[PDB]
RNA sequence: GAUGGGGUAGCAGAACGUUGAGUGAAUCUUAGAUUUUUUUUUUAUAACUAAAUAUAGAUGAUAACUCAAGUGAGAAUGGU
């Protein structure tokens, strides 16, 4: 007799099949007064409109923010938000960092650790001390 | 007020709408962002891909809403999903074959490629709202779907007195997935394990009229290409979904059946007998064949266990990793058919 | 005071403290809801400005 | 245009017209402090 | 150590002997069987159908059994009159003709004699509290390992252990 | 859902080394076991620790409404014969609860207030040094038992979720190398 | 703290414990520790 | 296999199979230049509310 | 990371090994010719070859933070092999921090009242990294003088045969042969 | 092209017809063994690349199965297998701060590193047919 | 497919921060300015995102550029 489990479900792979980018909206705010957004305004005026339309699956809203400084604040897919300020960066270096929130994903930073991550088991199974020649000491 | 002008023009009578208009997709930068993100064909338009984010709680018509779409589309999943398992592993038992349906077409998955879209709800439904925002009512679960099952006159008895259900009559009776049919407003409240459920129903819905609208649009070969590439290209290991009882006996009525020698259990290898964690290595035998091993603490936990793994085995067997579908051949000028293995059924023990 | 009674009733709910039927606090030595003599009948010497 | 305050994210959202009869029927004030005026009881005082 | 690059040295494992003796004149393929559990998804060539073109001698071809743990025997010694006898003691006085007395004169299991008969409900009661009035005397302390127990073999029949 | 009642005594003529001792006699325990206690210690403050743990009880019946179900819950367990509930404090000392809505010391801990004054202690070698006469302060959390009952079910409940013990348990290999060792 | 006098408002909260106690008053929340507008 | 980028000094390139083989760079101070889908693409398309996939397709 | 996915139990279980202090071991003797004049392993280069066993330093998964090591019974330690005169000229010394209170004893004194066990447990203990794994190291090591111990049941075996054994080689071989009849 | 082995024209559909295959890729000289569904992330930021390019990997050292294994002298042929990635995106690390300093100085000089990595996905690893080969 | 890369005494260059002032009768703030905290992100002695708490319309805060210093403290048996 088998009975069947009914908590288990399947996983998502991003890449295998399909790939999805994870920014799914990049926020811009300028301030017309703030001298630090000199540099932003000349990104959305020459620099934003292609990068714009290079990008159509993220979604850019460009909002005002007087008195403030100005960031790049990029959602992701994941829930999360990473929000950079820009504060006295010429747009050439504004680019530089939206272009770091689009190749990004939500995760948190994280050390360096190992290079591969693996969710399907090993070709050749963990190693046993009884399924082999056997060793005698 | 004066000072703050509205940041998106509309008329007066628009939040007494159930749902936004039709022109309204064309202004929104969140479905031009959503069509993008999933590389759908330029014949979508973004009226179409704004309807599949209208649940039938948010807008009662026939039109404007969610029902019609997600309907054709569910068929399209719930079918490629059926013949991929059927090819891949003929051998699965009734009950861990409407598991593995249920763990990439249901709504649990469903729920996760919605997420995994970058779609986010809208609090409550309105003309206001962004088209691009899937919205729903959850406080109101009266919506239900149309399936192809339908009701036990049993139903009543059936969740009050505990009567038996069998297995092959789901496949008549109960939904696809095996489950049984039919089974002003203050907002001051908290979540309910309904809402949990209405809300990952609407998500669901919407995955699905992602489909049906591709099928309308774009034809069959493109929502094939959607289901392969979104839904099958998901990971479940099928061997974490068995839940044996007494797998002896199982075992024993399988190598019956097939004729095969009676089965019998050896020790290959053993140590730290009499400890707090042995390890007892017993394979199987039926003959001089090893049918499955097992390595367990307790003796009996190992003959138990190897059993299982024989049986997995049996079910779990594939002609191939990536196999030829049936429908497959309907396309065009497709390599001729070859029969696929058809197993008899999973074995009834005692 | 006034701050942190309207968050208790808020979070308690039905079980919010008869506050009327407590002592009096002793850093003014008044009772609840009541004022002072001197802050009742603004009996305070102000500035000539 | 202009920036982008709490109120319009909850307009978009859907939101904010739920706000708005709830607060009504509670007589709290919809956008705005109301007609009540400001603490007095210092002033009364002589407090500079 | 250190730094992790030098943790890396000291905790570092050599590859395989196998794959130590790398070709050359150009590529090959080797028989490296590894010394662990195959998965269920090997399946053995007597549960491949008859049609299953993969079925083959054995990959290294292409280059007395383990001792007895539980060999069962079935056995038929009651015949279908005596089933009858079997089902009047039972109700008769469930006390004297237990499953274990039946299971002794018939000559056959103890599970056997259960499947023919069942004991009166007020009986099957009886016995439950005799179980239950047992496991109150159990402390804290036993009561807890003969729940886990109960847990690790539903945990080994879902896959767990 | 349960009721609390933070109250703060007043300031006593003593120091917190020597009071902090009388707070951790009287935590966890009943207002009745509590006030015996005091009543019976050889301690100076114990007397002003039972007038305070009284006045602490006046307040949480007559503002917060604790321990007034003695009545009504002496109904359920002999007329009805009702078995009363048994549960184990963190601690781990067992208990026997007949009425949900008994008071108890729930939290204690201890705070030093201002100086009473200053004695000048006058040495030798024309060597003087002040003395700081001290006052602190108790605060006790009254509760009802229906927080002990509700906090132990818990405790029972995140040990029978943490899993059996098994036999061979599934160690991860914690390195990564890019070949088979075996 | 045992020596300060008992003043008025002392000897009332003593009465109303007595009564609590016996049973002849039901103890109930409070309503005039803050004047809201939500009435919850 | 290269996604659409944007080179900041040449302009918008296009999406570029090698695996077929084209990297084409429009520039311009127009939404059209660029080759990109624009509003007014999306209108047109909205628009064909009687193009039909083939029922042999369907 | 795939290699490290699946059951690791059988990886980090006990293995109950056994070895004879008194049968020639053609690798651990440093006489090699004639095969008549191979030896036992000396007392370290046993302790060598059993404290790698303690520390599970010959699994493929081992960590010297994770205790996967294994058990190692030891027989006939009474007819330990030694070289030169150790037996009776090598001393071991002990000190309880109290001027005078220095204990001495050879080795055929020591091997006279703990017998030859606790003169093998003293070298295995120094091969040990001196930690806190040391101790549950060292307790793993049962060593008896003669052939009796009461682990005749637990030591590993592979259809039947425990390792060492007459036929215990082909019995391995004769099950492997089986493994390879499936995918 | 070098005629492939009549050796490895015999077994490799037996190595292809297992349940289960791995690879051991090799970026720059670098080994990462991995499968089909893995995540590489690479210790540098790969020049010239943006979140959903296809990779085409054609450096392999050892392609195997449980029981059997390809190795390659220099390299295994690339008319063999194929194996293909996915650019994911960019990670990075929280930043580190290494302090500079001697015993007996006060001067503490401070290092700041935050070192970017490329995250790939292997979407594809199939042995082909070798058969009219 | 540029070259270079430890450092005391010591020399040199480039910056940040603090306090006050100019532009400033400027800019922003119950659609939340300011909140000694927490949190998030950004090559970062710094700012920023968000959260929680409280409630200000200026004796509030403030970008940018510039000006002037009572301008940067684990070390003086330092002082309070
Ligand atoms: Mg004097
Ligand atoms: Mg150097
Ligand atoms: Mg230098
Ligand atoms: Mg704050
Ligand atoms: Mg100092």
């Amino acid at each position: 007799t088998v009975k069947a489990l009914t908590q288990i479900s399947s996983a998502g792979r991003n890449g295998v099949g399909a790939f999805v980018l994870q920014c799914k909206k990049l926020d811009i705010h300028y301030s017309d007064w703030a001298g630090s957004s000199r540099g932003m305004n000349g990104f959305i005026k020459s620099l934003l409109p292609k990068f714009a339309a290079a990008n159509p699956q993220i979604e850019f809203v460009v909002s005002p923010r007087p008195a403030k400084h100005p960031i790049l604040m990029g959602h992701y897919i994941n829930g999360r938000t990473k929000a950079i300020c820009v504060r006295n960066m010429e747009p050439l270096e504004i680019l530089k960092k939206a272009e770091l929130l689009r190749d990004a994903s939500g995760e948190k930073p994280q050390k360096f650790k190992k290079p591969v991550t693996s969710t399907n088991p090993s070709v050749r199974g963990v190693w046993s001390p009884y399924h082999g020649q056997g060793m005698a000491v | 007020n004066d000072r703050f002008p509205p940041l998106e023009p509309l008329p007066p009578a628009a939040e007494s709408l159930p749902s936004p208009l039709p022109e309204r997709a064309l202004t929104s930068a969140k479905l031009a962002a959503l069509h993008a993100r999933l590389n759908l064909s330029p014949k979508i338009p973004l009226q179409t891909l704004a309807r599949t984010l209208v649940d039938a709680s948010a807008d009662e018509n026939p039109q404007f809403n969610n029902a019609n779409l997600a309907f054709v589309g569910q068929t399209l999943i719930n079918y490629h999903i059926a013949e991929w398992l059927l090819c891949k592993y003929p051998r699965l038992p009734q009950g861990i074959l409407f598991s593995a349906m249920k763990a990439y077409a249901g709504p649990k998955p469903l729920l996760q490629i919605a997420r995994s879209w970058g779609v986010d709800t809208a609090a409550v439904p309105g003309g206001e709202v962004d088209p691009g925002l899937l919205q729903f009512d959850a406080l109101k679960p009266g919506v239900a779907i149309t399936n192809f099952g339908y009701k036990r006159t049993e139903l009543a008895y059936l969740e009050k007195f505990k009567w038996r259900r069998g297995m092959a009559s789901r496949v008549v009776l109960d939904d696809d997935f095996g489950d049984v049919v039919r089974s002003d407003v203050s907002y001051d409240r908290y979540g309910n394990p309904d809402t949990r459920a209405a809300a990952e129903r609407a998500h669901a819905y919407f995955v699905r009229a992602v489909v049906g609208a591709i099928y309308a649009h774009c034809g069959r070969e493109a929502a094939k290409a959607f289901v392969k590439a979104h839904i099958m290209s998901r990971t479940l290991d099928i061997a974490k979904l068995f839940e044996f009882k007494y797998p002896t006996r199982e075992l024993a009525a399988l190598c019956a059946r097939e004729d095969f020698e009676p089965p019998v259990a050896r020790l290959l290898s053993e140590t730290g007998r009499q400890s707090r964690t042995p390890v007892f290595v017993v394979g199987i035998y039926s003959g001089s064949d090893k049918l499955g091993e097992g390595a367990a603490s307790s003796l009996d936990h190992a003959r138990f266990k190897a059993a299982m793994n024989a049986l997995k085995a049996w079910y779990l067997y594939s002609p191939g990793e990536n196999p030829r579908v049936p429908s497959d051949m309907l396309e065009e000028g497709a390599k001729p058919w070859t029969p696929a293995y058809i197993d008899m059924g999973e074995v009834i023990s005692r | 005071a006034a701050v942190e009674a309207r968050n208790e009733d808020w979070m308690l709910g039905p079980l919010a403290p008869r506050r009327e039927l407590d002592e009096i606090t002793l850093s003014n030595g008044n009772f609840f809801g009541s004022l002072s003599p001197t802050r009742a009948l603004l009996e305070s010497e102000v500035s000539e400005e | 245009p202009r920036r982008v305050t709490p109120v319009d994210k909850e307009r978009m959202v859907g939101r904010w017209k739920v706000i708005q009869k709830e607060l009504q029927k509670r007589e709290l004030p919809v956008l705005g402090t109301g007609n009540h005026g400001k603490y007095v009881e210092l002033k009364w005082l002589g407090s500079k | 150590q250190s730094t992790a690059n030098r943790t890396k040295r000291m905790l570092n494992i050599p590859p395989h002997e196998s794959f130590l003796n790398v070709p050359v004149e150009g590529d090959r393929i080797i028989f490296n069987p590894p010394s662990s559990e195959a998965s269920v998804y090997h399946t053995p060539f007597k549960f491949l159908p008859r049609s299953d073109p993969r079925r083959r001698a054995n990959i290294y071809k292409l280059f007395d059994l383990p001792p007895v743990l539980y060999n069962p025997t079935k056995s038929y010694n009651v015949t279908p009159e005596q089933v009858e006898e079997i089902r009047e003691l039972r109700a008769k006085d469930p006390k004297k003709y237990s499953v274990t007395y039946l299971s002794n004169k018939y000559n056959c299991t103890k599970v056997f004699i259960m499947m023919c008969t069942q004991a009166p409900r007020e009986h099957q009661e009886q016995h439950k509290l005799a179980r239950a009035r047992t496991a109150e005397n159990w402390g804290p302390r036993r009561a807890a390992a003969k729940l886990d127990a109960r847990r690790r073999k539903e945990m080994l029949h879902r896959g767990e252990i | 859902t349960e009721r609390k009642l933070v109250y703060k005594t007043g300031y006593l003529p003593t120091s917190v080394k020597k009071l902090v001792h009388l707070s951790r006699q009287i935590r966890g325990k009943t207002v009745s076991e509590a006030l015996v206690q005091m009543q019976f210690s050889k301690k100076k403050m114990a007397k002003e620790v039972k007038t305070e743990l009284l006045r602490a009880e006046a307040k949480a019946i007559v503002t917060r409404g604790m321990g007034l179900g003695k009545a009504a819950a002496a109904a359920a367990q002999k007329e009805t014969g009702a078995e009363p509930v048994k549960i184990q404090t963190k601690d781990g000392k067992h208990l026997e609860i007949r009425d949900p809505t008994r008071i108890y010391v729930a939290e204690t801990f201890v705070n030093k207030g201002f100086t009473r004054g200053v004695e000048l202690d006058y040495r030798a070698r024309g060597r003087v040094f002040k003395m700081n006469k001290p006052t602190t302060t108790m605060t006790v959390v009254l509760k009802e038992e229906k927080t002990r009952i509700r906090e132990h079910q818990e405790r029972v409940a995140k040990k029978l979720r943490q899993g059996p013990w098994v036999h061979l348990p599934d160690r991860p290999v914690t390195s990564q190398r890019q070949f088979y060792s075996w | 703290p045992s020596q300060f006098e008992v003043t008025k408002d002392r000897k009332a909260i003593k009465a109303r414990q007595s009564k609590f106690l016996s049973g002849e008053e039901t103890w109930a929340p409070g309503k005039v520790n803050a004047f809201l507008n939500s009435k919850i | 296999k290269q996604v659409r980028r944007f080179i900041p000094g040449v302009g918008v390139q296009d999406e570029v199979d090698f695996s077929k083989v084209g990297a084409v760079v429009r520039d311009g101070k127009r939404a059209g230049d660029l080759g990109v889908r624009t509003r007014s693409d999306w209108e047109v398309i909205g628009k064909m509310k009687s193009v039909l996939p083939k029922v042999k397709a369907l | 990371m795939s290699q490290t996915v699946g059951a690791t139990r059988l990886a980090y279980s006990r293995v109950w090994h056994h070895i004879s202090a008194v049968t020639p071991h053609p690798t651990l003797s440093t006489i090699k010719a004639p095969s008549e004049a191979i030896t036992p392993p000396s007392l370290g280069r046993l302790a060598s070859r059993i404290a790698t066993i303690l520390m599970g330093k010959h699994k493929p998964i081992w960590d010297p933070s994770t205790d996967c090591g294994d058990y190692v019974v030891v027989t006939n330690c009474a007819g330990l092999y030694t070289t030169g005169h150790k037996k009776w000229r090598k001393t071991y010394y002990r000190h309880n921090t109290r001027p005078g209170s220095l204990q001495a004893i050879t080795m055929d004194a020591l091997m006279e009242k703990h017998g030859g066990a606790e003169v093998l447990r003293k070298a295995v203990s120094g091969m040990l990294p001196k930690n806190r794994l040391r101790d549950k190291r060292l307790a793993r090591l049962k060593a008896f003088e003669g052939d009796a111990h009461p682990y005749k049941e637990n030591l590993v075996r592979f259809g039947g045969k425990v390792v060492g054994a007459p036929g215990w080689e082909e019995a391995v071989k004769a099950i492997r042969e089986a493994d390879m009849e499936r995918l | 092209q070098p005629p492939i082995s009549q050796q490895v024209k015999e077994l490799l559909p037996v190595l292809a017809a297992q349940p289960g295959h791995y690879t051991t890729i090799h970026i720059h000289g670098k080994p990462y063994l991995v499968t089909e569904g893995d995540t590489v992330k690479l210790p540098f930021k790969m020049p010239g690349v943006a979140p959903g390019d296809v990779l085409r990997l054609n450096r392999a050292s050892v392609i195997g199965s449980r029981d059997l294994t390809l190795q390659g002298a220099p390299y295994v042929d690339e008319r063999l297998f194929e194996c293909r990635a996915i650019v994911m995106g960019t990670e990075s690390e929280p930043m580190r701060v290494m302090i500079k300093k001697k015993r007996r100085c006060r001067k503490k000089k401070h290092v700041f590193s935050k070192h970017k990595y490329t995250v790939l996905r292997i979407n594809q690893l199939k042995i082909n047919d070798v058969s009219s080969l």
